[PDB]
Parts: structure tokens; sequence; C-alpha cells
């Protein structure tokens, strides 16, 4: 929800 | 009494620690140097460290078993809100009783009740997130102990926006489950008396600090100046 970054690293 | 899955789950949380954490503070460096004169000048090395190990918790959080399984928005909000009660937590090994600061090995790098401070943080903050530290020191856990406590605060079903608590809570049980027997099988009386539940009081200690490091956040990073000095992970984090 709108969280790029977090979810790129998540990745 | 541990079976073998829950001796697997304590190695898996230990191995991902070591990664996700470096004793050497090596890292450090890299950060805007700190300055210690002057307001908000320690914010911009502060948010750094601060951003460092937001990344360093994520990295921790998506090795913990059965994380992975947990939708993206799931994992996502579980990290949001996780984060800093983590920072805290995991900054228990730096902190230090004997100076009531936390120690990063060198000079510079350690951080004065007055360098919280100075990032723009009052004391209702930080006499609390001290007392915190010196609590959480005071039981010198296992470094068993210490992994299970981050993996269960992340792996929480009633943290706010979570869209499947169910899923969540089985997550979690099973690492609840994993230290109760540890600290009874591993970890010898008196020390261990009372430890789960002292553990889980720390949990509910965290909410407390989280909730007023978000007050006091806001506070400081609706101002656009302050905002202007956090990284951007932090606001995507903290921000939102
Ligand atoms: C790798 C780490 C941790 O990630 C962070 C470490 C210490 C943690 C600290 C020391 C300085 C003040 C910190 C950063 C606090 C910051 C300034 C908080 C204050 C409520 C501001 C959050 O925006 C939280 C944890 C504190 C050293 C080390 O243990």
């Amino acid at each position: 929800k709108n969280h790029p970054m977090l979810m790129n690293l998540l990745k | 009494k541990l079976s073998e899955e829950q001796q697997h789950i304590i190695a898996i949380l230990l191995d991902a620690h070591h990664k996700t954490y470096d004793p050497t503070y090596a890292d450090f460096r890299d950060f805007r140097p700190p300055v210690r004169m002057s307001p908000l000048s320690m914010l911009p090395h502060l948010a750094d460290l601060v951003s460092y190990s937001i990344q360093k918790v994520i990295g921790f959080a998506k090795m913990i078993p059965g994380f992975r399984d947990l939708t993206s928005d799931d994992q996502i909000v579980l990290l949001k809100s996780s984060a800093i009660e983590v920072i805290m937590l995991r900054s228990n090994q730096s902190f230090t009783m004997d100076d009531m600061s936390w120690d990063c090995g060198s000079q510079d790098y350690k951080y004065d009740v007055t360098d919280v401070s100075k990032a723009g943080h009052t004391l209702e903050l930080i006499e609390p997130l001290i007392k915190f530290q010196v609590g959480l020191k005071k039981l010198n856990l296992h470094e068993e102990e210490h992994v299970l406590l981050m993996a269960i605060c992340i792996v929480s079903p009633d943290r706010p926006g979570v869209q499947d608590a169910k899923l969540v809570e089985a997550i979690q049980d099973r690492l609840s489950n994993t230290l109760q027997t540890y600290i009874r099988c591993r970890h010898p009386p008196p020390g261990s008396h009372q430890l789960y539940a002292k553990m889980i009081q720390k949990l509910a200690d965290l909410r407390s600090l989280n909730e007023e490091h978000s007050k006091q956040y806001r506070s400081l990073s609706f101002q656009p100046e302050n905002s202007m000095k956090l990284t951007p992970l932090v606001l995507e984090v903290f921000g939102n």
C-alpha cells in the first residue's frame, strides 16, 4: 500500500 | 521437551540475527557524522542509524519461520508497527548499564541520553526507554530468548491494519510455545522463574513506547525542515 521500499526489501 | 522443530526454530533465529546484527558496528561510519555541540544536530546521524536498523530488522523478519507465508500486506503491516519496537529491543545488546547509554564500540558512536534528546525526543519517551533497557538488561536473557522475543514481537496478530489475524496468531504461537519450552528446559532457576511472563510484559512496555514515539515522531516529522533530515526508508516506514 504505497510501500515500495519496504516491499522491495522484503522481496 | 523441545521438539526437533523447536530447536530448529532457535537455530534459524540465531542465525538470522547474526547476519542481521553486526557486533563490530563497522557500518556506522557510513552514516552522516554525529554532531554533538545546537538543536536537531544529532538527528541526521540518528536517522541514518534508524534507517540502517530498519533494513536489518526487515532482513531478520524475513528469516523468521512462517513469516514469508503472510501476504505482502500482512508482512508490510507487521514491519511498520513492529520496526520501532524491534530497534529498541535489538538495541539492548549495545546498551550498557554502567554508563546508561548505548555503546557502539567508540566514543563518537556511544549515545548519551542527551544525544537522543538532541535528535528531538522529550524525556517522557526517553526516560521510559532507558528504564526499559535497564529492565530488559536485568533479565540477562539468553541469546535464544532475545532472538525469539524479537520474532514474537514482529509477528503480532493485534497489529493495526492486519488483514488476516488468525494466520499471524498461528505463527506467533509456535514462537511463544518454543520460548516457553526453552525457558523451562534450557533455563535454570532462579533466573528462569517468571521469565516468560516478564518477557511478555516487555512487549506491553514496547507498545507503550511505540505509541509515545509515534506521537513524538509526528510532531518532529510534521515540521518540513526536520522531516527533510529523515531518510526515505524512515519516512515510508514511520510515515503513513
Ligand atoms: C544496530 C543497533 C540498533 O539498530 C540501534 C542502536 C541503538 C538504539 C538507539 C540509540 C540512539 C537512540 C535511538 C536510535 C532511538 C531513536 C533516536 C528514537 C528515539 C525514540 C527516534 C526514532 O525516530 C531508538 C533506539 C535508540 C545501536 C545498535 O544496537
